[PDB]
């Protein structure tokens, strides 16, 4: 168990405590080099290429130069260590920075500055209002009466509005004073640290007497103090204990399913390439056992056994045949994915114009994963919304207003012109005021409220712990209703600039059951007024039978219903004098604690608030960012899910699936209490779910369905299992009151049991850890912190440009990418087989069948800029119809164009090409090519006939795969030949290409390599077109 | 952020292109086009190439019964051999005369590089210090081997004449020229001596010769012009073979000054010789005598292929265009 003890550093120092300093990042300035261990084993081709380094070091088996793949590998190894020391070095920054935060600690006697490290278990601090909370304290006092708080827990969940915190009791009273906090011995044997943020089960032991404990009196690490001068109280956890970094998870390598396809089908390359080199080795063996042994001029001395001379060209097949895995393919990605992410960065249409914030790609090394997206876990407030909740309608008496028919604002200064309000017949008539109701309406909203003042700088500022509320207030300031402040007894509001301070009898307390609130005021001349606000439901069951507008009202109601605006019930009393003294004096001997003080309190309650008259109703609007319904429904087209992961209340949660048209009236919404049962069934035994289409849990039933011996963990995996199964049979699920590990717990749960490409989307430090655990993460920018934006492999603004970096960047970046590894292993498998079928000729002695500049300068000036361009242009649709056309994302997330199938099909046509690039000029030689003094079928004729050929045809190859021919496009591929082509013609290579036979051997080598391949594409389109030929056709 | 991204076609990703698509408009042609291109450069190869007048005689005479077979073991080391063949029909123009091997991996990964080009090109340095690339032929006892390597060791070392038996039964000598048999770049780029000097035996001063061959290299031909490293024989020979089977030129019979054919149809002997033995690794020598025609030589598997694919091309146009009109 926990044990703190105040003031007293040396407690239990007699390890399990933790200091207050936080370290985010992962490497130090020596364990940064060991990241060769992360970049060597996971990637085994960077292994295959060290083992190729170390096997061409040995002059004993070397065939090629080894200068030629340490410095490609030291550029494949170099620019991932690059990418990764810039993104740790980052880390050092903003752990550095929140290290170096400043509090007040209790030194010996006093109150002293200190940094955010010094902190420690059973330390007492100061913080002022603004200031972020260290360290998960207890809180002590206050500058406000009954040691009162109010704290924005904007990391914790991604809401701004206050919450409320209170301390003990006895603490309230005897801590005020810096003094006594200095000497304060207080002991507190509390919970282990953990990830719960609502909870907390512990005790104060002082004064001889325990005290209990509870997350109300707790404030923890990631909140802020806000309207109270200072607050005081003692570290409990520090630094990694506290909540909010328990809610928080490793910054784990991110790699695309497609680098982890390659590394299983590089595996089988391989197993090929042993397999060959132990079969070539196998022939040379036997060969030199018979025509190698009796062949005198193939005697060099030394004699070898014919078993040994087997093993040496062994590892000369190894070497001859290496680029069976060039190092190529690993340079060159690096290309495509640096290019494809400064596309991201590039983009118009993700640019946020007055924010003047473009698109980032932070991660460049996942762009072709953004076309494999099957569930989008997004963040509500900031992401789905604008955290703008403003006043748009109302029904004041029986008319309803805000309807744009016929604002300034001038004739109140008070007004801070927020509200967008079109309206003029509200402003003619608060003005004339030739209706009482008109006045009240507005008044109501800024004296029934708990919202509090600032008065800052001059400012007016209001700060709210309900949104709803904060908005009302809003409102009525800008209709002249003007709350200035307010003291315990008295509330003082302007009305048209003329102060009225009045004095509150009562303040009726808002509850989640009780759905509504009052204020009983008395005015200066005497009246009393029971000023009433409340949900719909719950205010029409206290009406007087004199109302004549309730169905007025209600249908004013119906109207704001369908516009998914939130609405709120106004009504008013006139209770008389003596009835409240008498009712006074009732409340007042309810207030005290008596045996419940719950059932005592509803009951007057209750009465209280009978026979009320309606004003009407109000209309809030929880504003979407734009172009967000049409986003849904454009990624929803694409077969992409989108949950949405909020810290957000249930009721705000639900409003806002309404208005993104995530649910709909068809969907009927389950809740926690329906899966539990619908999850208990399946245990005691395709979830109906599938027809209901709905999904609303909160944080708190998470925990009761995914329960956080062996038969204990066997239920584990399975209730967990279920609740995956159910939930991606509905085509919304909402999660609400989820702390930030709860959001990335549902990230890992679809990607354990659905093996779903995730993406996570949110602003915030709230969504950190989702964004750091989904295969893709977004941040949308705007939060001064910037905690989801530097944790997010792409970050742009608004949520409506996930359609162009889904349906567009990262469509195309899929496309562009299987297209690149296809042709790259196919003009690299032709390239290097031509070896294999040679062995079979020259005694399997792994002579190449090109020279030795043709084989290093093959990948790096013969067919290098037609594949990268290609990979960087090549689009089968624009933009346009890319996102006309939602359907063509499915193309990714099938996996389709990258398979072991499509990968195979690239091995037979790399082997068929190697086959007919050989066998026709040897056929060619066989038969004494253009015999005379100048041409006698030397093998330098054979190698540049070959790579003559190799090089045409793979150049063309790749102009076939090229859709979209581009002049780059164009230059590259007639340039790559004619600069193979110019290279060897002084700027015996020249000798053999100035001859018929050896051209017109070229042309029927080219054409046999090309000609057949253009009948299966040409074929398979007409037969088997695909989703992109038919649009191509129809542009 | 940052400011807005510049307004260019690279950067927005629209840039001017076009998208062609195989549309039958466009691959049924090229089908149809390359079958009828390549059908009469098929014929028309394959039409020079059996106009050619070649005859191939194999004199290793390892078959026993057979005017060779003493030479398969010579006692004597100064071993000949006589051929006689008949040419039914007269060559014309220029006659070449190529000499052939058989399973002689002249391709072989330890004989390719068994060689010292830098010492072939002539440079004083690498005249004394051969390479560790020809290290078994390196020195032969104190000094180098002047043409150092498993190549130069191994020259063909056979003579080859030919005789014409006319009416009389007397044979007449055939003149054999044994000069531009090489590459141009070979003589003159590739191959050079040792510079300094004005006679080759100085030049190759304190050079052994190879072991196999049975004399040195000062003296290959009595022309100084075709002896040393520019020799046609010993450059023909170091022009390595791509495949085991091959020929290498070695004479070249002119025209005749006068119009009778450059070899009259009759008997003719061939008188060789025997120095090379080829029967241990079951190695077959020749002799070809081709005549040569304004396309190149003879090859009818390049004249067949085209016919082979300039048909299928044809065909493989029928067959997509009836998969085209039923998919119309
Ligand atoms: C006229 C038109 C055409 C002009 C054309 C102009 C030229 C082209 C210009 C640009 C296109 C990109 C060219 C680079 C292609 C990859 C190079 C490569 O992999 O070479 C490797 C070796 O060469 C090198 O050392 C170069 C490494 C550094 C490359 C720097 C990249 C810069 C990119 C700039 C892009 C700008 C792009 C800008 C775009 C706007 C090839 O190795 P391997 O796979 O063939 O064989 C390996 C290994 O290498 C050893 O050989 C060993 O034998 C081992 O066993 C074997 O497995
Ligand atoms: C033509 O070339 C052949 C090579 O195929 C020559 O045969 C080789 O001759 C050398 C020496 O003349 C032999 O080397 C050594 O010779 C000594 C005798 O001095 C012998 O006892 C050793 O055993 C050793 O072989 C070599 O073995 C031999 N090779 C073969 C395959 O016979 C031939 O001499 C050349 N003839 C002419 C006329 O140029
Ligand atoms: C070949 O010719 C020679 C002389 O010309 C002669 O001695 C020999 O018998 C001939 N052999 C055959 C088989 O004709
Ligand atoms: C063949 O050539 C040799 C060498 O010059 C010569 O001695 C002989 O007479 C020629 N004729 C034969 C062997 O019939
Ligand atoms: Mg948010």
């Amino acid at each position: 168990t926990w044990q703190v003890k105040a003031n007293d550093r040396k407690y239990h120092e007699q390890s399990k405590y933790a200091n207050n300093a936080i370290k985010t990042y992962k490497y130090n300035a020596f364990t940064f080099i060991p990241m060769n261990l992360f970049e060597q084993f996971k990637r085994a081709a960077n292994l295959y290429f060290l083992a190729l380094l170390i096997l061409q070091a040995v002059p004993q088996i070397s065939t090629l130069a080894w200068y030629t793949t340490l410095v490609p590998l030291l550029v494949v190894l170099g620019v991932t260590a690059i990418k990764d020391l810039v993104d740790d070095v980052a880390r050092h920054k903003m752990d550095k920075e929140i290290n170096n935060r400043t509090c007040e600690v209790i030194k010996d006697g006093r109150f002293k500055v200190a940094k955010w490290k010094e902190i420690q278990v059973g330390d007492v601090i100061r913080l002022k209002k603004n200031d972020f909370v260290p360290a998960d304290i207890l809180l002590l006092s206050s500058s406000e009466p009954n040691s009162l708080c109010y704290v924005e827990t904007a990391e914790l969940d991604g809401e701004t509005n206050l919450k409320f915190k209170m301390s003990l009791e006895i603490t309230d009273q005897y801590l005020q004073r810096e003094d006594t906090l200095a000497t304060f011995d207080g002991f507190i044997e509390c919970e282990e640290p953990n990830n719960r943020l609502d909870k907390f089960t512990g005790t104060l032991f002082w004064r001889n007497t325990s005290f209990p404990l509870d997350a109300d009196k707790i404030l923890l690490r990631g909140c802020v103090i806000r309207n109270t001068d200072f607050c005081h109280g003692l570290v409990i956890f520090a630094g990694a204990d506290t909540k909010i970094m328990k809610n928080s998870g490793k910054t784990r390598f991110k790699r695309t399913k497609i680098d982890y396809l390659m590394n299983y089908m590089v595996y089988t390359i391989f197993v090929v390439l042993i397999l060959l080199s132990a079969g070539l080795a196998i022939g040379h063996a036997y060969w030199e056992a018979q025509v190698g042994n009796s062949s005198w001029y193939l005697y060099d001395g030394e004699d070898d056994t014919p078993s040994y001379r087997g093993f040496l060209i062994f590892w000369g097949y190894i070497i001859v045949l290496n680029t069976m895995v060039p190092i190529s393919l690993y340079v060159s990605v690096e290309v495509i994915r640096l290019g494809q992410s400064h596309f991201i960065n590039w983009d118009l249409q993700m640019y946020y114009a007055e924010k003047d914030t473009p698109a980032k790609a932070r991660t460049t090394t996942l762009n072709e994963q953004l076309g494999q997206i099957h569930y989008i876990f997004s963040d509500k407030t900031g992401t789905l919304t604008q955290n703008i909740m403003t006043f748009k309608k109302c029904c004041i008496n029986g008319q309803i207003y805000g309807d744009h028919r016929d604002v300034d604002f001038s004739w109140n200064t008070y007004a801070d012109g927020k509200l967008a309000f079109y309206d003029h017949y509200l402003i003619e008539q608060i003005q004339s005021g030739k209706e009482p109701e008109v006045r009240q309406f507005f008044f109501l909203l800024a004296v029934c409220h708990t919202v509090m003042v600032d008065r800052t700088d001059g400012q007016l500022n209001y700060q709210a712990a309900s949104p709803d509320e904060g908005a009302l207030v809003n409102a009525a300031r800008n209709f002249g209703f003007a709350f200035l402040a307010r003291t315990q007894n008295t509330i003082t509001i302007s009305e048209l600039g003329t102060e009225r301070t009045y004095n509150v009898l009562a303040i009726l307390d808002f509850n989640s059951d009780r759905k509504r609130m009052s204020i009983i005021v008395r005015t200066p001349e005497g009246n009393i007024k029971l000023y009433c606000k409340g949900a719909d439901t719950v205010i029409y069951e206290r009406l007087h039978r004199m109302n004549p507008t309730k169905q007025e009202t209600q249908d004013a109601l119906d109207i704001f219903a369908n516009e998914t605006l939130r609405t709120l019930c106004l009504c008013y009393k006139e209770i008389e004098e003596k009835e409240f003294t008498e009712w006074n004096k009732k409340f007042m001997a309810a207030s005290v604690a008596s045996t419940n003080r719950d059932e005592a309190l509803d009951k007057v309650y209750e009465e209280i608030e009978k026979d009320l008259i309606l004003l009407g109703a109000t209309a809030i609007e929880d504003k979407l960012q734009d172009g967000v319904p049409e986003t849904i429904s454009k990624l929803a087209k694409a077969d992409i899910k989108i949950w949405v992961l909020t810290g957000d209340k249930k009721e705000t949660a639900e409003n806002i699936g309404f208005a993104c048209e995530l649910l709909t009236e068809d969907t009927t919404i389950c809740y926690g209490e329906d899966i539990n049962s619908l999850l208990h069934a399946r245990m005691e035994n395709f979830f109906p779910p599938g027809g209901n289409r709905a999904l609303i849990i909160t944080g708190s039933w998470l925990n009761e369905i995914l329960l956080e011996k062996r038969r204990l963990e066997a239920k584990k995996e399975q209730r967990q299992k279920n609740f995956v199964d159910l939930a991606c049979e509905c085509s919304a699920v909402i999660c609400c009151r989820v702390t930030p590990k709860q959001k990335a717990m549902v990230v890992d749960l679809v990607k354990r049991y659905k093996k779903a490409i995730t993406l996570a989307i949110g602003d915030g430090a709230n969504d950190v850890n989702m964004i750091k655990t989904a295969h893709i993460g977004v941040g949308i920018s705007g939060q001064e912190g910037m905690q989801a934006v530097m944790s997010s492999d792409y970050s742009f603004a608004q949520f409506r440009y996930l359609q162009r970096l889904l349906l567009v960047h990262g469509r195309w970046s899929y496309i562009r990418m299987c297209k690149f590894l296809r042709y790259f292993f196919y003009k690299n498998f032709a390239f290097t087989l031509v070896h294999f079928w040679y062995s079979f000729f020259n005694g399997y002695s792994a002579q190449t069948a090109y020279e030795d500049w043709f084989i290093t300068l093959y990948n790096v000036l013969y067919t290098s800029l037609p594949v990268l361009l290609m990979g960087l242009l090549d689009q089968d649709v624009s933009d346009k119809l890319s996102l006309r056309f939602p359907g063509l994302y499915i193309v990714g997330q099938r996996d389709l164009l990258f398979n072991y199938k499509r990968f195979f099909v690239s091995l037979l046509h790399g082997v068929l090409t190697s086959m007919i690039l050989f066998f026709i000029p040897l056929g060619a030689y066989l038969q004494t090519v253009g015999q005379d003094g100048e041409a006698p079928s030397d093998y330098q004729s054979f190698a540049v006939t070959i790579a003559s050929a190799l090089v045409i045809t793979v150049n063309f190859q790749i102009g076939l795969d090229t859709s979209y021919w581009t002049f780059v496009n164009a230059f590259s591929i007639f340039g790559s030949i004619a600069l193979y082509f110019g290279i060897m013609f002084d700027f015996t290579a020249s000798n053999a290409l100035r001859q018929p036979y050896i051209w017109l051997t070229i042309i029927l080598t080219v054409a046999v390599c090309l000609l057949p391949v253009v009948a299966i594409r040409f074929l398979s389109m007409t037969i088997w077109p695909s989703e992109s030929d038919k649009i191509q056709k129809h542009r | 952020k940052t400011r807005r991204p510049d307004n260019t076609a690279f950067k927005q990703q629209r840039l001017p292109a076009w998208q062609p698509i195989l549309t039958a408009g466009t691959v049924l042609p090229i089908f149809f086009i390359i079958g009828l291109i390549f059908i009469p450069i098929g014929i028309g190869i394959f039409v020079t190439s059996n106009n050619i007048r070649e005859i191939e005689i194999d004199y290793t005479g390892t078959e026993p019964s057979s005017p060779c077979n003493k030479c398969l073991s010579p006692d004597v080391t100064p071993c000949f051999c006589t051929i006689n063949f008949t040419l039914e029909k007269s060559f014309e123009g220029n006659v070449f005369m190529y000499y052939g091997l058989s399973n002689f991996y002249q391709n072989h990964r330890r004989y390719v590089k068994s060689r010292d080009d830098s010492q072939l090109n002539g440079d004083s340095s690498a005249l004394l210090n051969p390479s560790k690339e020809c290290e078994p032929y390196r020195r032969n006892e104190d000094k180098p081997i002047a043409p150092c390597g498993a190549i130069a060791n191994s020259m063909f070392n056979d003579t080859l004449e030919l005789f014409l038996i006319g009416n009389d039964s007397y044979p007449i000598p055939i003149a054999l020229k044994k000069k531009g048999i090489a590459w141009w770049t070979d003589k003159n780029v590739k191959f050079r001596n040792p510079p300094g000097g004005d006679n080759l035996e100085e030049r190759f001063k304190g050079t052994t010769k190879p072991v196999n061959w049975l004399k040195p290299v000062y003296m290959l031909d009595s022309d100084p012009d075709n002896n040393g490293f520019i020799n046609e024989d010993f450059i023909v020979w170091m022009r390595t073979a791509a495949l085991p089977t091959f020929r290498k030129l070695y004479r070249l019979i002119e025209r005749k000054s006068d119009l009778h054919p450059t070899l009259p149809a009759g008997r003719y002997s061939l008188n060789v010789t025997y120095n090379y033995p080829v029967h241990y690794f079951d190695g077959r020598k020749r002799m070809i005598l081709s005549t040569i025609s304004w396309m190149g030589g003879k090859n009818p598997f390049l004249g067949i292929a085209y016919i082979a694919v300039g048909s299928i091309s044809f065909l493989l146009g029928v067959v997509l265009l009836v998969i085209n009109h039923k998919y119309r």
